[PDB]
RNA sequence: GCGAAACAGUACCGUGAGGGAAAGGUGAAAAGAACCCAGAGAUGGGAGUGAAAUAGAUUCUGAAACCAUAUGCCUACAACG
RNA sequence: UGAGUAACGCUUGGGAGUGAGAAUCUCCCAAACCGAUUGACUAAGGUUUCCUGGACCAGGGUCGUCCUUCCAGGGUUAGUC
């Protein structure tokens, strides 16, 4: 099955004005200060007060 | 499935070539037909 | 013949350089081109390359050279006269050398 | 006063662009480099390099103070195509069209730049009435 | 005889491994309708010790620069290896 | 000392680097 | 440093661009919806 | 306009005979953008040359279809060549 | 337009390293398939596709610092095959 009559310039934004994405929450580390996002380590390997990793 | 040409440099050679063309006067109309089209590639002698 | 020759002055007569006295230093009779010291300064910005053992330095930063020049701007430049103008020349051939010789047509000055 | 950096065939497409385009247009620096640190595009780890070669050319290009920039306007226009020949089946043949885009951003200082573009526009009617009421008043007088 | 079937001595890693270790090897590029015999009177007219033995390699032309604007083909070779005798070493420049 | 400062990279026209010449360097790229 | 090109030719973003012959020698067959 | 203004009977197609394209224009002069900033770099923004750089090698002029942005107006009970 | 839709054409995990950036590159440890074969030698054909170093315009159905891609250099030795 194939379209019969071609699709104009509307309909075709009006399928894509649900096709938006969302900004992810982010929040701030607590000992380098830069956003992260949120319930994650930051580069520097600190979540919360336990030093997860290696320095990037 | 075996395909339709399966290379062969003998039989280009002696079915194609130079040689082959040259000897009827059929062959020498066609490469006297190439030279008037000025084929830089005459025969599949040459690469 | 030809009108200009390397080594004998010209000056130019049309452009925004007008009266820039200069001596020509080569000719390229093909390009109908003419290369005349401190006229025409132009200034490549020239870089940096570094392949070749001269190429290690190649000290080079606003070098101010020659451009050459239309044939047609030039004009010969008459010094034997007292009162120094601008004119054209004749290619009469004189007996005496039997060599081709330029002559102003404005007065009777060789080359 | 507009500062802007530009970027001529960027692999990504432009309609795969303009979804990220549209998070940070009226964006604060900080918050606009901080948006598009984090989200999981393809398209963001080069818009994040035009934005911050925005920033550096306009607070050392064009003389800016850095805390009143907002992201004025980045678009993705469509940019040339290059046409390759994708193998189908039973001995037919496609038309493969790679996709490119010309990133532009453009951010101000100013929060109310629009009115000075209009205000242009506005300026080159102005001239358009005034030069056909100058022939108008030649016509009379001749 | 009119030695023009000597063209171009070549130094490779491979002519600088045999040109070392007792028995030297000097591998010269020379006439392509060259034989061995006439590299081995070519050898005896310009340098005067008779070869131990000649090898010759033939490498076909192949297309260079492909891709570029204009692509060319290359020029045909023919290497010859020259071995002297145990514990002589002419040099190929100077004389 | 000044020989194995002449050996690093300047790659000969057909050699590598490496096992450069340890006595022929100064012919070529004089 | 040392980053030049004397060669009289040199580039990275070497020239090339793909064609296409159009080759489309597609066909078909019968069917078996015959209505005689 | 010769198929062919460019390196065209080329690239390419076919075992072969044979078939057979597209592609021109910077600036008067490369004077082809030193240098600074961001970037890994290309590149971009300044600086500089130029009468002109929105003439920058993507290089005469740049139309529509086509793709986006915005001033203003209208539009989420509505049967629409 | 269809539409960012179908499709991306049989094979896993981790550690270390390079790099501006690594599920895809390098090394290591496993793991899974081939094993009258995905093993080894060659004929035919292909004609440098072979080795080293570099690059990531283009191509790799993703990515790529990597490639059978590109650049530079090099590589095929016969009285007995
Ligand atoms: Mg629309
Ligand atoms: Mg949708
Ligand atoms: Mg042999
Ligand atoms: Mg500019
Ligand atoms: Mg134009
Ligand atoms: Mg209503
Ligand atoms: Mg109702
Ligand atoms: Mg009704
Ligand atoms: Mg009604
Ligand atoms: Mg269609
Ligand atoms: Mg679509
Ligand atoms: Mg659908
Ligand atoms: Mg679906
Ligand atoms: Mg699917
Ligand atoms: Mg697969
Ligand atoms: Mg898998
Ligand atoms: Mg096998
Ligand atoms: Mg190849
Ligand atoms: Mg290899
Ligand atoms: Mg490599
Ligand atoms: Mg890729
Ligand atoms: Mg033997
Ligand atoms: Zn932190």
């Amino acid at each position: 099955a194939v379209q019969q009559r071609r699709s104009s310039k509307h309909r075709r934004d009006k399928r894509r004005s649900h096709d938006a994405l969302t900004a992810q929450a982010l929040s701030v580390c607590q000992k380098c200060g830069k956003k992260k996002l949120f319930h994650r380590v930051c580069s520097c390997g600190m979540y919360g007060d336990l030093r997860v990793k290696k320095a990037y | 499935m075996k395909r339709t040409y399966q290379p062969s440099k003998l039989k280009r050679a002696k079915t194609h070539g130079f040689l082959a063309r040259m000897a009827t006067a059929s062959g020498r109309k066609v490469l006297k037909l190439r030279r008037k089209k000025q084929r830089a590639q005459l025969t599949v002698s040459s690469e | 013949m030809q009108r200009i020759k390397k080594g004998d002055k010209v000056v130019v007569i049309t452009g925004k350089n007008k009266g820039g006295s200069g001596i020509v230093l080569k000719i390229m009779p093909a390009r109908q081109q003419a290369i005349v010291e401190g006229l025409n300064k132009v200034t490549r910005h020239k870089k940096k390359d570094q392949t070749t053992k001269r190429a290690a330095k190649q000290s080079t930063g606003k070098v101010q050279q020659e451009a050459p020049i239309f044939l047609s701007k030039l004009a010969l430049f008459d010094q034997k006269a007292k009162q120094q103008t601008i004119g054209k020349i004749k290619y009469v051939m004189d007996p005496k050398t039997n060599k081709k010789t330029r002559v102003f047509k404005k007065s009777n000055n060789t080359l | 006063m507009i500062a802007f950096a530009k970027q001529f065939r960027v692999r990504i497409s432009p309609q795969k662009a303009r979804l990220v385009c549209q998070l940070i247009v009226g964006k604060k620096t900080a918050d606009a480099q901080n948006i598009l640190s984090n989200t999981p595009k393809k398209a963001a780890t080069l818009i994040a390099k035009l934005l911050n070669s925005a920033i550096a050319n306009a607070t050392n290009n064009h003389g800016m103070n850095g805390d009143a920039l907002y992201v004025f306007e980045c678009v993705a226009n469509q940019g040339p195509s290059m046409k390759r020949t994708i193998p189908r089946a039973k001995g037919s043949s496609n038309m493969i069209t790679k996709r490119s885009s010309n990133l532009v951003v453009k951010l101000s200082d100013n929060p109310n730049e629009r009115q000075e573009l209009i205000k242009q526009q506005k300026a080159l009617v102005k001239k358009r009435v005034e030069g056909q009421q100058k022939a108008k008043m030649a016509r009379q007088k001749a | 005889d009119v030695t023009n079937v000597l063209l171009k001595p070549v130094l490779t890693e491979k002519v600088y491994f045999n040109q070392m270790g007792e028995t030297k090897k000097y591998v010269f590029v020379v006439n392509p309708k060259a034989s061995k015999t006439r590299v081995k009177l070519a050898f005896e007219l310009v340098y005067g010790i008779k070869p131990l033995k000649v090898n010759t390699l033939i490498r076909k032309p192949t297309t260079i620069r492909g891709g570029s604007r204009f692509p060319g083909l290359s020029k045909l070779e023919k290497l010859a290896v020259i071995t002297l005798p145990k514990g002589i070493a002419i040099s190929v420049t100077g004389e | 000392k000044q020989t194995q400062d002449l050996t690093k990279n300047m790659k000969i026209k057909g050699f590598r680097k490496g096992k450069v010449p340890p006595t022929l360097a100064k012919d070529y790229l004089d | 440093x040392x980053x030049x090109x004397x060669x009289x030719x040199x580039x990275x973003x070497x020239x090339x661009x793909x064609x296409x012959x159009x080759x489309x020698x597609x066909x078909x067959x019968x069917x078996x919806k015959a209505a005689d």
